[PDB]
């Protein structure tokens, strides 16, 4: 009854596998392979280079040169010594090019995505003192390409647009940021995925410092975002505060981080979460700091996520002449990128809102951190998240319900997680929430929970049938969604058998009752009643609070 | 059948200890607890080899148990005082009827939402003395698993352990590769959103494990063919449900690595001549949909890198690709698609049979399953299928209000269509005769239309458009950031002084001796066409002082004292439409009048929209 | 080869063809100033993936093949590619005699 093995397991090479994956490496979006747009670059100032046995000549071909590196370390090295053998000789081509000033650092954005894809093939033999040393390397990378993400707010009035109208540089290092920041989360998440007992070989106080300052130069303030590298520069954190809730030993974490740390990090979450997502002028440039809008002179994909519509795809291919050996790009004029379909802001508005959930899960993962206080759980996660629950819910109501666009759900899930980031602070946290801060926000709280408790009634639903209509009317865009998925993309459904559209004659009616701002789930609107009836505080007296319960009824 | 009247009483005696009222969710652990027993017999009422078989009566079995848990929160977290609380006793065996039930989609997705529902909002009441205490338990029975997996190597594995080893592995697998929405950020590897998990890694890691567990075991076992079109399976599904899922655009994916991962994954699997039964259409229905994620995107290169096909080839055969006939139908099908954008289209033609393109085709036949639907009530498969075969016909493309139109009044595009009067005479026909009372969903779907096609009416003057390129609304459906009320325009055109759909709107609607009683839903409606309406064009006169509300300000008036709160909310929308005109509100009168409409309502329910109209 | 500097493959990066505008014989597809050995490189990193040894070797047997093949006939073409093809193709045959084929050998 034991089954029998196989006597000639073809175990392929792990390394043949990832030389090939290397070389047939292409991004999403350029025509030729990253590996063979290397072979397309030379470099006319550094006449030589050599770190080890990794000689380069004048007008080498640089991605032969890498190709030597790969075939000469293939036949010698095993799997990690072959990656941090390719990430620091790599790492050290990147850094001399950089560093050079009349230099063009057209290989660096292929480098890092060829590091990239080095580092995320097998992130269980990829060891984390070379993720340490790759990561240090990206940070004060980053901190060399400096004046990228420190372009000022507005131009002067004398700050002409008369220019050569080149995009080329400004396509290198935007790709050179972003790539960097991608591999920065890269490297992030293939330490999460290495185990939960060593993580201090890679952490030191090194680590912190090199992403406060890139996360300060990230998240900015005084100058223009790039909304691309914000995504990365939360994600960071996000798996920050995972690995500091998913391990045993915190303390020699926490203890190796400051508290500045913390609210320098919160401070800038603040502000970005006190933005706005309007479909209308994302793709326009305006007033900054309120709109993440994601610029049109950066606009690709990226590493991890396809975040835009790659409209400089071909321009990552027209870079290069193709058919020559160079190192100066080839020409891109930059205004003639750019009225078919705002489904492109529909979808950058999915991104900003799964963005804005990734703050606020964040925020959510740190105070499951310091159940105990600290300085940063201090009760500004009543004001900021009130703020946002409560505009987020407002102008929901005046504006979003019937606008039939694919982002109502998410934006309506926004304040349906952010409730119950208000209530277990509430409930489990109460012993910092000061006396002065409530104060601060006794409105927005308060009228934030009659909003729920307002969904208790019950007198729009009741039935099956003119909710289906209600859901003509503002769902139709999830019934194309669901036809589209119950006529191709699950095996579940078809053939259903009279019990599974009964679930779905409850879930669709439910779901667009969420969307339709009242019946909400009732434990929800439970954890909203369990903190304004609660008398932990004073929210009400109870002769105000059937001043309340009179606007509903009761 | 003896015990669904059982089932019947057993859910009036849940809802019978609901509460004092209809006021009952009660999270905490009062000091009658009695439906523990009960509780107790939801599963061991269930481990039963007689009438699991049959759904409706198992679905009602364990749907009293989900209602149980829906209006009971504390049942969680009632410290099963062993080690824990009683949630990861809870799983196990509720992966033993799973289990049980590995191979009906149905009967697993059925178990895994609901169990989705169990977690992801019931643990938020608690949180970390609770979330870490089952989020650790799912990979604790995780690693158990995949530590089980690796003594399967050395030989001394037993049969039937084997088998459910693998099954076990596999629905935990499923669980994790749901969506977003089923399990949120209840369980601590599913934490990280934008389609990037730490289940992401992990899941390929243990997936290129069981590619090496099954290369090293040698089985030829038809369960074991079975088994193991389950995981290519899991792994399409693992890849499908991370997409954006947008309208009637093909889903766009998230991450390209996770698509090389499948990619490459069923290629491996299909290299070595891996999973192999009759009458199967799963790993035909995983090609298919992956090769329907990457039609014509940036991704086709993509496919056509990390799925190459070109090598299996053997044009002289009825027997044209190798494996099972099903699925090979299925690769000629996307070989044949792949061949056909690789061509040029002068060598293509449609040949009117199916009418869809085909090149000059052979010297043999070796064109049989092609284009002739291959199925046996395989309904999936073949829409699958006429969608590869009509995507590349370049005909009318997807649009939503057209799309409403062609649903509601089938064939219509067999005319001109695009021309406009005509659809507003369509529209007019409908509305004057194909009702009588039982349209009381149909007519709210014409109304729905004719909101959207007063914008399309609107959107002349903006002589460019056409029916085809408008999917949704530049005015009312995009926003901007600031007031809106500054991007609508004071000399708009009127409702009724130019849109002859706002004269049939007052014919049938604002004229209806019957306004008092449409319904919730027609009143909705109305309200939804007439704001888009007046959004989109100038509002008549409110009052010309012969009592005379224009029989919309009257619909503000019936809606806003209203019974149910959502058409308080909407019918507050409209009002500020009316703040705003030349020729109607250009010396404040308009504006009077809706302030002393305004100063006229101390009813206390209607104070939330009430306040936020004065806004 | 035995004294050259770069290596064959690499030598095959830099030509091109600029009087067959486009070759193709099975999706082996050369532009007109496309790098030959570029072409020569996708398919051999396309048919690693796919094919076993033997498959394999003649697959790059046939298609060198008919690549001198439509080199050599044709007036103004210069034929610099055909030396390091012929070589490439005899590393190609003598690596594993025991996996080449006998009628691949005949062709
Ligand atoms: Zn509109």
């Amino acid at each position: 009854n034991m089954v029998p093995l196989n006597p000639n397991r073809i175990i392929p090479d792990e390394t043949s596998l990832f030389l090939e994956s290397i070389l047939l490496h292409q991004i999403i979006g350029a025509d030729l392979s990253t590996i063979e747009i290397l072979n397309r670059l030379k470099l006319d100032y550094i006449t030589e280079f050599k770190f080890k046995n990794f000689v380069i000549a004048k007008g080498a071909p640089i991605g032969k040169s890498i190709v030597s590196l790969l075939l000469r370390c293939k036949k010698t090295l095993t799997l990690d010594r072959f990656i941090d053998t390719l990430l620091e000789d790599i790492a050290v081509l990147i850094k001399e090019i950089s560093v050079h000033p009349n230099e063009s650092k057209l290989a660096v954005p292929f480098l890092v995505a060829l590091m990239y894809q080095i580092v995320q093939f097998r992130p269980s033999a990829t060891h984390n003192l070379a993720l340490k040393d790759c990561f240090l390397f990206i940070c004060d990378l980053i901190r060399i390409y400096h004046h990228v993400l420190k372009v000022p707010i507005h131009e002067s009035n004398m700050n002409l647009h008369v220019e050569p109208q080149i995009f080329q540089y400004e396509l290198i290092d935007y790709l050179i940021i972003s790539y960097s920041f991608d591999l920065l989360e890269g490297i992030l998440r293939v330490l999460q995925s290495h185990p939960k007992q060593t993580y201090m070989e890679f952490f030191d106080e090194n680590i912190l410092k090199s992403f406060e300052f890139v996360y300060k130069l990230a998240l900015t303030i005084s100058y223009k975002p790039m909304v691309n590298v914000i995504f990365s520069a939360v994600e960071v954190v996000n798996i920050i505060t995972s690995i500091i809730l998913n391990m045993d030993n915190s303390s020699d974490l926490k203890s190796l981080i400051s508290g500045s740390w913390w609210r320098d990090c919160i401070t800038r979450l603040y502000a970005l979460l006190e933005k706005e997502i309007k479909s209308g002028d994302v793709y326009n440039e305006n007033v900054d700091t309120t709109t993440l809008h994601m610029s049109k002179y950066h606009d690709f994909f990226g590493l991890i996520r396809n975040i835009g519509d790659n409209e400089l795809g071909g321009l990552i291919s027209k870079l290069i002449y193709t058919d020559r050996l160079q190192s100066v790009p080839r020409v891109i004029s930059k205004e003639d990128i750019g009225f078919t379909a705002p489904i492109i802001g529909y979808k950058m508005e999915k991104w900003l809102l799964k963005l804005k959930d990734e703050v606020l899960n964040i925020f959510e993962n740190l105070l499951m951190i310091y159940g105990d206080d600290a300085t940063i759980v201090n009760g500004e996660m009543l004001i900021h998240s009130s703020k946002f629950l409560s505009r987020e819910q407002a102008l929901m109501i005046e504006r979003y319900v019937g606008q039939d666009s694919p982002n109502l759900d998410l934006r309506c899930h926004l304040i349906e997680h952010t409730l119950t980031i208000i209530y277990r602070l509430w409930k489990d946290h109460f012993k910092q929430l000061r006396e002065e801060q409530i104060k601060q926000v006794e409105s927005q709280l308060i009228m934030s929970l009659w909003r729920f408790l307002v969904c208790q009634t019950e007198t729009v639903t009741a039935n099956e049938r003119e909710m289906r209509d209600h859901r003509h009317l503002v769902d139709s865009l999830h019934d194309l969604t669901i036809k589209d998925q119950a006529s191709y993309y699950e095996d579940a459904f078809e053939d259903l058998p009279e019990y599974i559209e009964e679930e779905l004659k409850m879930q669709l009616n439910k779901r667009t009752g969420r969307i339709m701002q009242v019946k909400y789930d009732e434990k929800f609107q439970e954890m909203a009643r369990t903190i304004l009836e609660s008398k932990s505080f004073d929210l009400t007296t109870l002769e105000e609070a059937d001043s309340l319960y009179i606007s509903m009824g009761l | 059948e003896s015990h669904v009247k059982y089932l019947d009483e057993l859910i009036l005696a849940i809802k019978d200890l609901n509460s004092g009222v209809d006021s009952k969710v009660q999270i905490k652990k009062v000091p009658s607890l009695k439906i523990l027993n009960t509780l107790i017999r939801n599963l061991k009422d269930q481990r039963r080899n007689n009438i699991m078989k049959n759904d409706t009566i198992f679905s009602k079995t364990v749907s009293a148990l989900a209602l149980l848990l829906e209006y009971n929160p504390f049942l969680l977290v009632m410290k099963d005082s062993n080690g824990n609380f009683e949630i990861q006793r809870l799983i196990d065996d509720f992966l033993n009827i799973s289990v049980l039930n590995y191979d009906n989609y149905h009967r697993i997705w059925f178990m895994r939402r609901k169990l989705g529902s169990w977690c992801k909002a019931c643990v938020e009441f608690y949180g970390k003395p609770a979330k870490f205490q089952l989020t650790a338990h799912f990979e604790n029975t995780m690693n158990l698993y995949e530590q089980a997996l690796t003594e399967v190597l050395l030989g001394k594995t037993e049969l039937l352990k084997f088998y459910d080893t693998l099954k076990g592995l596999y629905i935990l697998l499923y669980w994790f590769t749901s969506e977003y929405s089923t399990f949120g950020n209840s369980i601590a590897f599913l934490d990280s959103s934008l389609g990037f998990t730490k289940f992401d890694f992990n899941f390929q890691r243990l997936i290129r494990i069981v590619l090496y567990v099954f290369d090293s075991c040698e089985l030829a076992a038809l369960e074991y063919a079975e088994i193991q079109l389950k995981y290519i399976s899991l792994v399409v599904d693992y890849v499908c449900n991370r997409t954006i899922s947008t309208a009637l655009d093909a889903p766009a994916l998230v991450c390209c690595e996770q698509l090389k991962f499948v990619l490459t994954t069923m290629h491996h699997f299909l290299d070595n001549k891996y999973g192999l039964l009759d009458n199967d259409p799963t790993m035909a229905k995983g090609i298919l949909r992956l090769y329907s994620l990457c039609i014509s995107n940036d991704f086709s290169k993509c496919f056509v890198d990390h799925f190459p096909i070109d090598q299996w080839a053997d044009f002289s055969q009825s027997e044209h690709f190798p494996f099972t006939q099903l699925t090979n139908k299925a690769l000629s099908i996307v070989y044949f698609d792949l061949k056909r954008r690789s061509l040029p289209v002068e060598a293509l033609k449609y040949d009117n049979k199916f009418n869809i393109w085909v090149y000059q085709s052979e010297p043999d036949s070796s064109l049989k399953n092609v284009t002739s639907p291959f199925d046996d009530r395989y309904k999936q498969l073949e829409k699958l299928r006429l969608l590869v075969l009509k995507k590349f016909n370049k005909t009318e493309r997807g649009t939503l209000l057209k799309y409403r139109v062609n649903q509601l009044s089938p064939g219509f595009f067999q005319r001109a269509g695009n021309d406009f009067k005509l659809i507003l005479n369509e529209a007019s026909v409908s509305i004057q005769t194909c009702f009588k009372t039982n349209n009381i969903t149909r007519l709210t779907s014409w109304t729905v239309i004719l909101g959207r096609l007063a914008c399309l009416e609107s959107e002349k003057f903006s002589s460019t458009k056409d029916m085809d390129n408008w999917y949704v609304c530049h005015l009312c459906d995009i926003e901007k950031t600031g007031n809106p009320f500054v991007r609508i325009n004071p000399n708009r055109p009127e409702a009724a002084g130019k849109s002859e759909i706002f004269r049939i709107l007052h014919s049938n609607f604002l004229s209806h001796p019957n306004i008092d009683e449409f319904s919730e839903s027609l009143l909705s409606g109305i309200l939804f066409s007439l704001h888009r309406i007046f959004s989109h064009f100038q509002p008549p006169k409110l009052t010309d002082g012969n009592g005379q509300i224009n029989k919309s300000f009257k619909l503000v008036q019936k809606c806003f004292m209203n019974s149910n709160r959502y058409l308080r909310l909407l019918s507050t929308r409209i009002i500020p439409l009316f703040n705003i005109s030349d020729s109607h509100n250009s010396e404040d009168e308009h504006t009077a009048t809706l302030i002393k409409f305004l100063q006229s309502q101390k009813l206390p329910v209607v104070k939330e929209n009430l306040v936020i109209a004065w806004t």
